[PDB]
């Protein structure tokens, strides 16, 4: 149930091409050879068999730069001894597991002891061990693979660490990995698609940037051997400190990440995906990057399946297919010509302007043809004459016939070329294609893909659909792939050849299609022939200028740019949507639908990401009349062409939210280090009488720059009255707005858009579709913003959370779910130069702008965000959201924490890649207690400041802060208004006498306590006093608190309204406990009396804890500690009773309710076993009063141990702290130990008492080791 | 603990005028502060406030473009420097506090200031002692009519804050470009002219002091 | 924009009568405050935080409420606490105080005490003088003051000036001062001053003549 590991760090030589260099464990005769090949310095992790770090275990070449692979399971432990032997210090942050702050790998605004901080930097020599828990919650879920992809690395400096090569491998399986893993089968190869950059490595001081796969560029990776007809598990771990992505294809295979078909393996910064694939073939294959930007010429490696010796249940394939139907697959009848025509990218043009964006790309002139171009399509014909065309249609131009096929069906694709050049026809995603009739190849044609059909040929292709290229019962009915030519991929693509492919399952029949294409006419074979025909001048010349190219990169929707495609669908009607992104593009498209919500991986989303050369299938229900545009979400597009609209048209209570849009002045980091800037936000208000912006506190203080929670269940209503302040006009769009069917006549473009200082109300019924699925969580996240300029005013500051809770779950008057502390995170980049309010930001007197880039979570930077505080064993529901441009592909990570997400199934994650626009919900429950960090794991974001700390605390650490005994010293107490000789220091609870509390005649009085340190606070015990007969006290009061000097804010916890009114005492002697679930974090705290009785008098005590939650009852009183762990030197044993050492529990009662030594003397003692190693901050002692004989211990020393024979007494100042104890039977006495001690066995020795030695106890402590 | 303001000024339609508000006996820098407007009619009209931790004031809506709020940390005081003083700026301006924290209210006040819209002179008064009608009863009434003075008022009492009871000091109706008030007191036939009642009328804007005693004819 | 309306305006009370005054406001607030101006004095804090009383107020006062309509109740009012009352709120900006509110106690009709005065020494050596006339301790402040000289009268020139409700008695007094020049005095004979109240049908008056006393 434990495993042992050893490891260090070493600097060496590495080249990215030739192997055999990663074996410097025995010196070789290779030093003369200092010739191109190219070499740098790189540093990595190195394994060692033993504990003296000299026996260097060898490694295989397929790993490459990967640190030694590490394994564990549930109910386990992991003991790893790191030792830096290189130059720079290294750490060891981990993901997926469980550690105790003594093992993190990063130091931040943690307010923690430095003993728990040396793990944050391991420096050369030395050692420093770590240990990880892999506890209950970290285990894998059901529909999860047998094992899960996680990792580790040094976190001392992210930008330099990952680019110097500090990285490793760390899978974690469940109880079920001990089995003899079939050594000639499973194999389980580990891959790293890392982007490396020596230009900001550790050691470097215009350097080269590199796309490697485990460290190998240009098809240089050996060692990849998997068996024949048996699958293999891909443990992919994307890196790259730069953002960017890698749409990764395997030459002739698909993938089985999760439960859906995947041609591409779309990775992004720090992804953690586990694919599976079947190796049905023999021979050698390639795995390359299919990005249009061929800087990625390195992301290519070699794969060879081979034969083996002699299918055990290891998630044996699950795409089961057989017979639940009736009819047979039909051989299909298709005739396709690749002939030539001319194309208008906007047959509905207009406006011959100049300043227009639609002039460069479209307006025909004497030197820019803009509008019409000569291309080459895939035309559909009815027979073999190829001289009668199948009815071509609008709303699917420039493209070829729809090509449909079930599993096992047959497609007879007959191809005739009627063009000036040889073109091909070839499908994607399908793994089975050969000529009809024959099996074998032409002449020297190693693979049919890139074989040209001559201008006149007639070739008979036979496509057949297997299963290992289709659905899984999980994904939608018909995944989407493409077909076109292959003899010149990029150019044939830009020439005009394109066509659709569909693979369905049985158990306008299939509707219309959409291709998002960047048609690069500038590489068409009909470039030098498009001039000689269309342009009025020949010797144009001088085209090397970068706006002749941007005069015809026709950013098109199908074959139509600038609102030229106008398809039509009625109301209520249901439409599948097969979407694709093929073209130049280079990157991914964040497509969206104005006022429409669609279903993706059987989940509901607002925006859908589209990788290059990636088919994604969706479907949406049409129940929103009007006229709706499309879009791209990714910046300079749309402007440049990509539009097309839709013209839909026809053929218990309610929750009220008064919202406006004001403009504050924001500063992201007053901490650390300052200019203050001007943005525009939303704020919850009170009335249309817009005077009282409802104050956001406690439950809404993490929000900061975000708009307010607008909560709503399903089947109720959502009224959004929205008045607009500000200067420029903005709006309120949701994609959940559902205007009723109004104004027939013709389809009207939806108005929205309110001029400043004007009001518009929104009122729509929440439908079931906006709600979360039965399979989903309790409350799905939705986006909402302003639709006036969805890019600029989004960098200005208008965004918020629209939450749709499900069923009768958002209860009470509070309008929250209350069973869960729910938070919202917003990972994006802010660039003030696009803001509407940037001109006025010349805030100085009288040139690179790199400090206007704010990598800001919720608008904070470098731990500056406060308001993240969650209960211990509570379930928390996080909401991650990414927006902006395509740089925002954030890898969200909670320091050491693991979370769960639901998309049809419930999987498990530690880092989330937040693709922009998509809004997904996650949940988690935290175990370890303290303050942790929330980061975006992208290297160049942590140092740019994208980070904030979040505290989890103890819900059962209540210790008197010190008002009583005097732990709270006398100078800490202050107040204004004091009447006369009723001093604020007399406010100590249970203190009577002549004068005995603190009063004040004055009206607006208060009283201040300084805790000297940022302390956690868990409640206030409020009393009063008596002057002869009149009971005086506080009947009603409210709370103030601060943190540094004068950032004072009120207490509005547990919603209620404006702020929480506390109820005071009622009598003199009577005590009142005003707890608060939502606790306070402060050090200065003031109380304000609102309704006294005669005079504001007060006798009090504060209930609190330290910032790391160490003052916990371990289990003495609550009987969580077993008696077999509680003994002594003896025990008063006889017949009247027995005072067993197991009877000395604080507050434990009985006729024999204590421990008593059989002989009284200053030698006796009592001992406690913990069976593990724990931390202790104090003891609490308590005597007993049997009969009329009071029995307690007046003084006691304390000694500690790790074993059971050797003891080290508790010292202080110079000698041993004689802890003074009880003076009565009842009242317990705390003695907070200082310093705290890490221990396993604890002893207590008396030195003096009363009558006879007797005691009950409870130990303030906390978990550790 | 008090708010000692300055005595009222006198200006012409549209100038520059600076008041004050010295503190009490506490830490002035921590606490907030308002100025108030109180016309000879309406109940109250708010002027504004200033977070006097380091000086960052605000304003109300009715009043814009012709006011000011400054600071003097030394003597713990706030100012009101009114420019472009239009004519209807004729009202009593005050001083507030609110406390140090939650919901700013009011704590103390002080004396006023108001000399708007002013046209005329200034001058010392004209103390005229009064006389009785001849002999009847033991419930005689006595006065101290003073008429002929501007910037109101004068230290008007009897023997300077001593033997004085049953008085009705009357509002000085403006007539017409100069104020005019009267005094009042009642005594029984066993007080005067034995207890030497001497009125006192000391002007403030001219430091004048005119005490004319009472005696019958 | 945050408007508070005071209800009622000014009421006719009674020395010991349960009387309340609201202060309803368009914009709704959470915490309310009240202030008393004792006849144009430097105002004073009286109720703070909705209902509780400040240090230094006869316990006969109270009042409360929440939201859109607050109130100020008094059990037994006395002429002492008879002055002006404004409500003021703090939930936004600006903090528009209420309109107006005042108290007039009970007590009963009070005949005016009468007295007339003559010119002075250095007074009649200044182009005239003044004939002063007083009405001290009466109720209610309803009133009428006119003059008569032998027969010829004069309505302009009277300097009438009421006071405010008192405390020891809640009675009202009033000043009056008309004058002319010197050749009105030694030349005209009589000199009378009237006081037609709602207590005495014919006014309680005094006598005349330029010579005599
Ligand atoms: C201010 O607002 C906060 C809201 O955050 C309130 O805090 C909640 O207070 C309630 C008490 O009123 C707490 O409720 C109790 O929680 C316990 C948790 O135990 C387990 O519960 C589920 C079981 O499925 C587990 O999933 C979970 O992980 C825990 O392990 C429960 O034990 C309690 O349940 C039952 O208790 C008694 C039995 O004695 C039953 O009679 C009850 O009917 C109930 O079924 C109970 O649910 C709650 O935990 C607090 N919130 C959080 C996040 O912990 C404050 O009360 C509120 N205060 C004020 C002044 O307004
Ligand atoms: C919203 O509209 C009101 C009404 O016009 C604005 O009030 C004006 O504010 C300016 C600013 O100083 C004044 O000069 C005008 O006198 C005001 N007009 C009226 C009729 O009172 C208000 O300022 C507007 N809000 C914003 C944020 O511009
Ligand atoms: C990889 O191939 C590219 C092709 O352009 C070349 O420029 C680069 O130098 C090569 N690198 C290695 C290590 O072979
Ligand atoms: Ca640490
Ligand atoms: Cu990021
Ligand atoms: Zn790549």
């Amino acid at each position: 149930a434990i495993r042992r590991y050893y490891l260090g760090a070493v600097e060496l030589s590495w080249d990215y091409r030739q192997s055999e260099l990663l074996r410097e464990l025995h010196v070789d005769t290779r030093f003369p050879a200092t010739a191109p090949s190219v070499l740098y310095k790189k540093t990595v992790f190195v394994e060692f068999t033993d504990q003296l770090f000299s026996v260097a275990r060898p490694r295989p070449p397929w790993m490459g730069l990967l640190g030694p692979t590490i394994q564990a399971e549930v109910y386990d432990t992991v003991v790893v001894t790191l030792k830096n032997m290189a130059s720079h210090p290294v750490s060891l942050h981990a993901v997926g597991v469980s550690f105790w702050k003594s093992s993190e790998g990063a130091e931040y605004e943690d307010h923690t002891s430095q003993r728990e901080k040396e793990d944050d930097k391991v420096l050369p020599g030395k050692s420093q061990t770590y240990v990880w828990q892999v506890l209950k919650e970290n285990g894998p879920t059901a529909s999860d693979p047998p094992c899960l992809t996680y990792s580790y690395l040094s976190h001392v400096d992210l930008v330099k660490d990952l680019n110097s090569g500090l990285i490793g491998a760390l899978l974690v399986c469940r109880e079920g990995s001990l089995t003899r893993e079939r050594t000639q089968n499973l194999h389980e190869f580990v891959l790293l698609f890392a982007v490396f950059d020596e230009g900001k490595s550790w050691h470097s001081a215009a350097q080269p940037a590199m796309h490697t796969v485990n460290g190998y560029v240009n098809r240089s990776l050996p060692g990849l051997i998997g068996c024949h007809k048996k699958s293999v598990y891909w443990h992919v771990i994307g890196m790259g400190t730069s953002p960017e992505v890698h749409s990764i294809f395997l030459e002739g295979h698909t993938f089985l990440v999760r439960h859906h078909r995947q041609a591409s393996l779309e990775i992004s910064p720090l992804t953690f995906l586990t694919a599976q694939t079947f190796l049905m073939d023999l021979g050698q294959f390639l795995l390359f990057c299919h990005i249009s930007s061929h800087h990625h010429g390195g992301m290519e490696a070699h794969v060879r399946v081979e034969s083996c010796a002699e299918d055990g249940d290891d998630v044996s394939p699950f795409i089961q297919i057989r017979s639940v139907a009736k009819k047979h697959p039909k051989t299909w009848v298709h005739y396709i010509a690749a002939e030539e025509e001319d194309w208008d990218y906007a047959p509905l043009v207009l406006a011959p302007d100049d300043r227009s964006y639609k002039s460069q790309y479209l307006n025909n002139g004497p030197q820019r043809i803009g509008r019409k171009y000569k291309k080459v399509r895939f035309m559909a014909y009815t027979d073999e004459t190829f001289k009668t065309r199948e009815a071509i249609q609008h709303e699917s131009g420039i493209l070829g016939p729809l090509l449909y096929g079930e599993v096992g069906d047959t497609l007879l694709i007959i191809f005739k070329n009627q063009a000036s050049r040889p073109y091909n026809i070839y499908p994607h995603g399908i793994t089975d294609v050969r000529p009809l009739y024959s099996r074998r190849l032409p002449k020297g044609v190693k693979h049919l893909k890139d074989f040209p059909i001559l201008p006149g040929e007639i070739f008979k292709y036979k496509w057949t659909v297997t299963v290992e290229d289709g659905p899984t019962k999980s994904d939608p009915r018909c995944l989407t792939r493409y077909y076109s030519s292959f003899v010149n991929m990029e150019r044939d693509l830009a020439s005009g050849l394109i066509g659709p492919l569909l693979i369905c399952y049985k158990e306008s029949d299939k509707r219309n299609v959409i291709l998002f294409s960047v048609f690069d006419e500038n590489r068409s074979w009909y470039l030098t022939e498009n001039i000689q025909r269309f342009l009025p001048n020949p010797a144009g010349v001088q085209l090397e200028d970068p706006e002749f190219q941007a005069s015809n990169i026709m950013h098109s929707i199908n074959g139509y740019v600038f609102d030229s495609l106008q398809l039509s669908v009625c109301l209520h009607e249901v439409a599948y949507w097969y979407i694709l992104s093929i073209g130049a593009q280079t990157d991914f498209l964040s497509v969206f639908f104005s006022g429409y919500t669609f279903k993706h991986k059987m989940v509901y989303e607002d925006t859908l990401t589209l990788f290059p050369f990636s088919g994604e299938t969706v479907f949406m229900s049409m129940e929103n009349p009007g006229l709706w545009i499309l879009g791209c979400h990714n910046s300079d597009f749309r402007n440049r062409g990509m539009t097309a609209l839709l013209k839909v048209s026809s053929c218990k209570r309610t929750r009220h939210y008064f919202i406006a849009a004001v403009e504050q002045l924001w500063d992201y980091g007053m901490s650390e280090s300052v200019p203050r800037f001007k943005k525009v936000v939303f704020r919850e208000f009170a009335d249309g009488s817009f005077t009282q912006p409802s104050y956001r506190g406690e439950l809404n203080k993490h929000l900061g720059l975000l708009g307010p929670y607008i909560r709503a269940e399903v089947e109720d209503n959502i009224m959004v009255t929205f008045k607009n302040q500000a200067s420029r006009p903005y709006s309120f769009y949701s994609s959940l707005i559902s205007y009723p069917d109004d104004q027939e006549q013709g389809a009207e473009p939806r108005h929205n858009f309110v001029q400043p200082n004007e009001t518009r109300t929104y009122f729509w019924k929440v439908q079931h579709h906006m709600a979360p699925t039965e399979d989903e969580f309790d409350c799905k996240a939705w986006a909402y913003f302003s639709d006036v300029d969805l890019e600029k005013d989004v960098h200005s500051g208008l965004i918020g959370p629209l939450l749709i809770c499900r069923a009768n779950t958002l209860n009470a008057a509070h309008g929250r779910q209350v069973t869960v502390q729910e938070f919202a995170l917003f990972f994006t980049i802010f660039d003030e130069t696009k803001s509407w309010y940037f001109t006025e930001n010349v805030e100085r007197n009288c040139t690179l702008k790199e400090n206007y880039r704010f990598h800001a979570i919720n608008g904070y930077v470098m731990d500056t965000l406060p308001g993240l505080v969650m209960a211990q064993n509570q379930r928390i529901r996080w909401y991650l959201l990414s927006m902006g441009s395509n740089e925002n592909i954030h890898s969200i990570h909670f320091s050491g924490h693991v979370f769960s997400v639901r998309k049809k199934e419930e999987y498990k994650m530690a880092v989330y890649n937040l693709y922009p626009g998509v809004f997904e919900t996650v949940e988690m429950l935290p175990s370890k207690v303290g303050i942790w960090r929330i980061e975006c794991l992208i290297g160049e974001h942590l140092q740019a400041g994208m980070s904030t700390t979040f505290l989890v605390y103890s819900k059962k650490c209540q210790t008197p802060l010190g008002m009583a005994s005097g732990h709270i010293r006398d100078f800490q107490i202050t107040a204004s208004g004091q009447y006369g000789q009723w001093a604020p220091k007399l406010a100590r609870l249970h203190y009577s006498g002549s004068i005995n509390a603190w009063s004040t005649k004055e009206p607006f009085s208060w009283i201040k306590v300084d805790l000297l340190a940022p302390m956690i606070i868990h409640g206030i015990k409020t009393q009063g006093a008596r002057q002869k007969f009149s009971s005086l006290y506080i009947s009603q009061f409210i709370i103030m608190y601060s943190l540094d000097g004068k950032k004072w804010q009120t207490y509005r916890g547990n919603s209620t309204g404006t702020l929480m009114v506390f109820f005071g005492n009622v009598d003199s002697s009577g005590i009142k406990h005003n707890i608060f679930n939502p606790p306070i974090i402060a050090r200065y705290i003031r109380l304000h009396p609102t309704h006294y009785s005669i005079r504001s008098t007060l006798r009090m005590e504060l209930m609190g804890c330290d910032l790391n939650s160490c003052s916990m009852p371990l289990g003495m009183e609550s009987k969580a500690i077993s008696d077999a762990q509680i003994t002594a030197s003896s025990y008063f044993t006889n017949m009247f009773a027995t005072w067993s050492p197991s009877k000395a529990r604080l507050h434990l009662q009985g006729r024999s309710n204590a421990w008593r030594p059989q002989v009284n003397n200053p030698k006796e003692w009592l001992q406690v076993d913990f069976q593990k190693t724990m931390k202790v901050t104090g003891v609490t002692t308590q005597g007993v009063k049997s009969l009329l004989t009071s029995m307690y211990v007046k003084e006691f020393l304390i000694s500690s141990s790790q074993d059971g024979h050797q003891w080290t007494l508790f010292f202080q100042n110079g000698k041993v702290k004689v802890f003074q104890g009880n003076q009565d039977s009842f009242t317990p006495v705390v003695n907070s130990l200082d310093p705290p001690l890490l221990t396993r066995y604890l002893r207590i020795h008396p030195q003096s008492w009363v009558h006879q030695i007797a005691l009950r106890m409870e130990v303030l402590g906390c978990e550790a080791q | 603990i008090q708010l000692v303001q300055s005595g009222p000024e006198l200006k012409k339609p549209g100038e520059t005028v600076k008041i004050s508000c010295k503190a009490s006996g506490y830490t002035f820098t921590d606490y907030s502060m308002h100025w108030v407007k109180q016309a000879p009619g309406k109940g109250l009209k708010w002027m504004g406030w200033i977070n006097t931790e380091t000086g960052e004031p605000t304003y109300a809506d009715d009043f814009k473009g012709r006011f000011a709020f400054s600071l003097e940390t030394s003597a713990s005081s706030a100012y009101l420097q009114i420019n472009n003083l239009k004519n209807e700026d004729t009202a009593t301006y005050f001083c507030a506090r609110c406390g140090n924290y939650v919901d700013y209210a009011i704590d103390y006040w002080g004396q006023g200031t108001s000399v708007t819209v002013s046209s005329a002179k200034t001058t010392a008064p004209s103390v005229y002692p009064l006389a009785p009608v001849c002999t009847t009863g033991s419930s005689v009434t006595l006065g101290c009519l003073v008429k002929g003075y501007f910037p109101e008022p004068v230290t008007l009492t009897w023997n300077s804050g001593s033997l004085s009871s049953g008085v009705h000091t009357f509002p000085a109706v403006l007539q017409s470009d100069l104020y005019t008030l009267s005094s009042s007191v009642t005594v029984t036939s066993s007080t005067w002219p034995s207890q030497s009642i001497t009125c006192n009328v000391a002007h403030p804007a001219s430091s004048t002091k005119v005490d004319k005693k009472i005696e019958p004819r | 924009e945050n408007v508070l309306t005071q209800s009622p305006a000014i009421m006719s009370a009674s020395l010991g009568e349960k009387v309340t005054m609201s202060c309803r406001a368009t914009s709704s607030v959470n915490y309310m405050y009240w202030y008393q101006q004792k006849s144009d004095a430097s105002p004073k804090l009286w109720i703070f935080f909705t209902s509780s009383l400040a240090p230094g107020v006869p316990a006969r006062f109270s009042g409360s409420g929440s939201g859109n309509s607050y109130s100020l109740t008094i059990s037994s009012v006395e002429g002492e606490a008879a002055a002006t009352y404004y409500c003021q709120q703090f939930t936004s900006s600006p903090f528009g105080s209420g309109t107006k509110l005042e108290i007039k106690a009970k007590r009963a009709d009070a005949a005016p005490t009468v007295s007339i005065f003559p010119p002075s020494s250095e007074q009649l050596t200044s182009g005239g003088a003044s004939v002063v006339c007083f009405l001290n301790n009466f109720y209610p402040k309803d009133i009428n003051v006119k003059w008569k000289i032998d027969g010829s009268e004069r309505q302009n020139g009277v300097l009438n000036s009421w006071t405010d409700q008192d405390s020891k008695d809640s009675t009202y007094s009033m000043s009056s001062t008309l004058t002319l020049t010197k050749d009105e005095y030694e030349r005209h004979n009589s000199y009378t001053c009237e006081a037609t109240h709602s207590t005495k049908t014919s006014p309680i008056v005094k006598s005349f003549n330029r010579n005599e006393c």
